[PDB]
């Protein structure tokens, strides 16, 4: 009942990310690839590589049964899902909890409880959590949306209660625009994620998101690792990451640290998580969501606190108590880039195409988790994300005096990237602010940054061979004579 | 499935001794499978050098069937 | 008979095998199709509408239960064949007169000899 | 640890031999062959087989390192000797145990205290097991061996401490000859064995050679499964042997099964050995030797004892106890005929050649332990042993009536056998006995019989391939169409 061998059920830079983990614990690592990332990074890293085939998430890392298969031929007793894909599907973690193998995540309940944006609130009411005014249950026509908004006042949010990945929100400012923008959240909502049930909240203004990396024992044992903000966002998904989160009264911090833990001993916790809130322009803080995954930003919280978060996914899946007993102090600063291959002067539209060259920036401060290296394919079939750039530093003056020196020895070439963005906003004094506060918030790039980037400018063959009877499938060039 | 596939019919390699089998195997395969670039030249054919009888019938069985099957 | 690492690996390779980029096989237009068994076709046209009854078996007529110019229905006894010391019997297959009865009992027998015609 | 996959360190006879014992025990086999052995019956008849390489034995069978090695990579946890070859070599042995794997034999410091002939001789003295005269320590020189002979009377032999083959022993029978005979032993047992040491010992006149098959028990259990006659001796090498031993008195037979077991015992001796005994002319019996691995001759004790030593032997080495109790009662007679591929009638000399027809017999009685079959090559780079036919009656006579019949039905051609032999001795008036007694004896077939015996009438390529962390040579035929 112990961790020996993980498969990675995962791409990219976390799929590294966690075949470094697991070799620092001394494991034995599993990659799985699509076809088109049969020459990634990740595969060659692992110690083993098996194919999934297919040339779409769809059919190849989202299909349960090849990933289990993989893991059987694997000899993996333990599968890590990275984040997306399955990493929040319950009927994963139990098809892998069925398969015998140690799902290194939270209970399949727990990713119920806390993917139904509803019960979500529950659990959060009950944990005491502070929660915006929002609408108890699912409202059943676009008239109770109208009494929510004549009661609490216009602009209300009107949210899919299973919506994800920043789609599933509709901003209506006007009594009169409630209608037609209810019916558009229900058909997409239906049309996205299956299921037609939506509940509506106070929209804020100008809010600044904040987290609580959580790590939780199955003993019980709860532990906040630090605190991150990330609302420097383009559409309703992160670009720019920090930790700790800057300019917080202590009360704020204070309030986030409790929450957090009372929030996760109420849903029952227990792994890495993460629990995501809104702070307003008035500084309340507000209820957001708890993420039941690692983080994709939790690089930050590790190098301001001195944790390997995945490490501590693997104590947590071996059933071991934490060894951390109380809260880290937050040593320095850290910000986060994600090396999107988007077009910022395009409207951070994707665009697929050739990574010719890719020369990360080293030195001082500098971490780099990249997915991809000069010569890589970026195709449209998967996140545009190339890798993370982590820049720390003892203050965050000097974290985004490093970051200023790092990004522009950064060097991407053969397709449009956000790095002439994060150049921008790492030298913008609205995101250097005045020392008490800064001008950031969850729709500033869109809406308020004055954007200035220039547009940017043989098949395998199959063989079936027969072994004592057995059918077995060898897979070769195709050009090998 | 009616292809003749390789059968190992007796031995049970790992999967490193019979990834090292079919690399070789296929290295020795016989390069491209059939010259279906060939054109038909009939100039200077070997059976319009010989002489035929004014009324011989090999000039139907051999030299017409020569120039006309396809 | 191929060594990998040392392990006698016994291989068989087809011959029309064509795996990393070619093979030769077929040249001469040849087709490759399900081989028909070496037996009447027993299809839409079945071999019952013929008069005579054939010995389906190499052996000896040890019993011959019908005689010249008995009328027969389809399954009655015509002849039992002994082979290997087991008895087969063989049974008119339509009805009709037993019209050239030309075995006796104790005379060895080919498969495909007509034992009689059944007219 | 239990015995689970079985490499067979050997060839021909008894490689097939102990691949079916591995099969009846429901263990794997692994076979290992040199090249000229490619398509031997036992390279198809186990469950697994490796390529040695090499042409000759020292290029293969031989080497420590590729035993071990087809060791590893068949995954083998343990490792039969066989007879021959490795198999009484202690350094192999020990190298086994090191590598971890079961060794089926005996243990390495068994094997050497019983191959020195000097120890063996002390441990033979301490267990009281008869003894014949001779020299407890080795010799120096000639002088003390002439005085031995002048003490003991010729005729005497001169033993290498260290031998084989029978070739060990050079034998005086003037006093003159000895320093000769001295010298000239000092220098083929240092060329043939490394080793000039060598001992004297007095000289049987017409000896008959008797042994007992112990099967012995790691946690000290001895049992002599039967006594065995192998008097019918070439050159000093066995050609017919027998079970029960024939014409021994109740005496002889009690002390024989005695002294095998405290001999066993002394030596802290344990799996299937046999201990060799010479029966003078006088009928005094007298040690001469432990034989630390199975015997090739096993096979008429398993006729006439009814157990399969082979199995015995991977028991023991499972460390179980012995499961028989009590030496088993012989239950009828037996001979083993070695069926060589030497010219009796150009004297026993060894013929290379085709086995073009090979058709063993059949029916009552009959076993074969073949190590051919038709189609094979016999080259001179392995002993010229072909198979061992067995014959088993209810009784000495039937037996041998049985035997004249499977010798007749016995069928070979291309190259030379002594099956002309066998069956000229198993009508033999020597060999047949007058009721109580025998003529035959270690040297009457190269000194008494009547010989009437008339005198006998594309390199495959090899690839080096890199995959992960192996290399891997591939062997393809040197004309593969693909
Ligand atoms: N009331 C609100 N006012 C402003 N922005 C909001 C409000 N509620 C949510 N958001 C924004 O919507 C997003 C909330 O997370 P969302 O569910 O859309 O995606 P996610 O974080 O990928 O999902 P999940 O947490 O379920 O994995 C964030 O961008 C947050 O800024
Ligand atoms: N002292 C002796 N007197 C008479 N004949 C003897 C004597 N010693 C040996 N012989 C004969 O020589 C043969 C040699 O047999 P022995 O067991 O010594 O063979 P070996 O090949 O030298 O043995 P190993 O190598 O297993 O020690 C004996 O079978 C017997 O025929
Ligand atoms: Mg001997």
């Amino acid at each position: 009942s112990k961790i020996s061998k993980v498969l990675v059920a995962n791409r990219g830079e976390i799929a590294v990310r966690v075949i470094r983990a697991a070799k620092d614990a001394g494991l034995a690592s599993v990659a799985v690839y699509a076809e088109p990332d049969a020459d990634a990074p990740h595969v060659r890293l692992a110690d083993e590589a098996f194919a999934l085939g297919g040339q779409t998430s769809a059919e190849s890392y989202l299909v349960f049964e090849k990933i289990l298969d993989a893991a059987e031929k694997s000899g993996a007793n333990a599968i890590h899902p990275g984040y997306g894909f399955l990493s929040e599907n319950a009927d994963f973690a139990q098809a892998v909890i069925d398969a015998g193998l140690i799902w290194i995540g939270p209970s399949p309940q727990s990713i119920r409880d806390l993917g139904d944006k509803v019960t979500a609130r529950h659990i959060a009411a009950r944990a005491k959590a502070p929660l915006v005014p929002g609408t108890p249950d699912p409202v059943k026509d676009a008239d109770e949306v109208v009494a929510f908004a004549k009661e609490h006042g216009v602009p209300v949010a009107i949210k899919a209660a299973f919506g994800g990945g920043g789609r599933g929100m509709k901003v209506a400012r006007t009594l009169e625009e409630i209608p037609e923008l209810f019916e558009s959240a229900t058909r997409e909502a239906i049309a996205a994620f299956g299921r037609g049930e939506c509940f509506v909240e106070r929209y804020l203004d100008k809010p600044r998101h904040v987290e609580a990396q959580v790590i939780a024992d199955q003993h019980g044992n709860v532990v906040v690792a630090g605190t991150r903000d990330c609302s420097l966002q383009r559409r309703f998904q992160k670009l720019v990451e920090e930790a700790p989160a800057p300019f917080l009264t202590d009360a704020q911090r204070k309030e986030i640290h409790e929450s957090a833990k009372r929030i996760c001993k109420e849903a029952g916790y227990y792994g890495a998580g993460t629990v995501e809130y809104l702070v307003g322009q008035d500084g309340l803080i507000s209820f957001l969501e708890v993420n039941t995954r690692l983080q994709v930003e939790h690089p930050v919280t590790e190098e301001t606190s001195g944790i390997d978060l995945v490490r501590q996914q693997f104590k947590i899946a071996n059933g071991e108590p934490l060894d951390i007993t109380e809260d880290p102090t937050p040593r320095g600063h850290s910000f986060e880039f994600r090396i999107n291959g988007e077009d910022a002067g395009r409207g951070f539209l994707p665009a697929p195409g050739p990574v010719t060259k890719f020369v990360a920036p080293t030195g001082p401060g500098v971490r780099m988790d990249s997915g991809v290296e000069t010569g890589s394919v970026i195709g449209g079939q998967f996140d545009s994300m190339l890798a993370k750039l982590i820049v720390t530093g003892a203050t965050r003056e000097e974290a985004l005096e490093r970051s200023r020196r790092a990004l522009a020895e950064f060097t991407v070439e053969g397709l449009a990237t956000v790095i002439p963005f994060h150049r921008a906003v790492v030298s913008d004094p609205a995101f250097i602010g005045d020392g008490e506060k800064f001008d950031v918030h969850t729709r500033w790039i869109e809406t308020e940054w004055n954007n200035t980037v220039e547009p940017f400018t043989v098949p395998r063959q199959t063989v079936v061979v027969e072994v004592g009877g057995r059918r077995l499938e060898v897979s070769l060039p195709g050009d090998l004579a | 499935d009616h292809e003749a596939h390789i059968k190992v019919l007796r031995g049970e390699p790992t999967p490193e001794e019979m990834a090292a089998l079919m690399a070789v195997l296929a290295s020795a395969g016989g390069g491209p499978a059939e010259p279906v670039k060939k054109e038909r030249n009939m100039w200077g054919h070997p059976v319009d050098k010989l002489r035929y009888s004014v009324f011989s019938w090999q000039r139907v069985t051999l030299l017409e069937r020569t120039h006309m099957r396809r | 008979v191929v060594e990998v690492g040392g392990r006698r690996l016994e291989v068989s390779l087809p011959g029309d095998l064509a795996i990393g980029g070619g093979g030769g096989a077929a040249a001469p237009g040849v087709v490759r199709k399900k081989p028909k068994p070496r037996k009447r076709g027993g299809g839409g046209a079945k071999a019952a509408s013929g008069d005579a009854v054939t010995a389906p078996m190499q052996g000896t007529v040890v019993k011959v239960a019908v005689e010249e110019g008995q009328e027969v229905s389809a399954g009655d006894l015509v002849v039992v064949l002994e082979a290997m010391k087991m008895e087969n019997p063989v049974t008119a297959h339509k009805d009709g007169t037993i019209t050239g009865l030309a075995v006796e009992a104790g005379a060895a027998i080919t498969q495909g000899t007509v034992i009689a015609e059944i007219k």
